[PDB]
């Protein structure tokens, strides 16, 4: 299909995950770094 | 065995954020916890401090 899928990746280690024991973080972008999140076929699977 | 650091400090500027303006205040004009943390605090076999 000539197409890549992107990971869970991030420009800061801060936004990454979140404080709530549990999920990681969701947010876009906070000032000028970014969080592109997971569209691989790996949504549900590699634990945290 | 269990390992614990004691004296780390998160050398970057950018590493040394918090999560929202007013989450630990003081009356003090200087927040003491930008100070570089010298000791470790943990649970005891029966949950003590």
């Amino acid at each position: 299909f000539q197409e890549a899928y992107p990971p869970l990746c991030s420009s800061d280690a801060a936004m990454l995950r979140t404080a709530h024991a549990g999920e990681t973080g969701a947010d876009e972008v906070h000032l000028a770094q970014y969080l592109i999140r997971d569209a691989s076929p790996l949504r549900g699977c590699l634990p945290l | 065995t269990f390992i614990m650091p004691m004296g780390v400090f998160q050398a970057n500027s950018m590493d040394r954020y918090t999560r929202h303006a007013g989450d630990f205040s003081t009356v003090s004009e200087q927040d003491p916890r930008q100070f570089p943390p010298q000791g470790i605090f943990f649970y005891n076999k029966d949950g003590i401090l």
